[PDB]
């Protein structure tokens, strides 16, 4: 899950589900 | 920033929740 090398998609679902009802934002480009 | 934390590095949920609201 959390613990590896997450890119793309799966970085974006990551956060869906770790930030729940916080929502998130993923900013690749800082 | 999130890409070189989680996606070039290895990532945790330290690091991850960072980015929650």
């Amino acid at each position: 899950f959390v613990n590896q090398h997450l890119c793309g998609s799966h970085l974006v679902e990551a956060l869906y589900l770790v930030c729940g009802e916080r929502g998130f934002f993923y900013t690749p480009k800082t | 920033g999130i890409v070189e934390q989680c996606c070039t590095s290895i990532c945790s949920l330290y690091q991850l929740e960072n980015y929650c609201n």
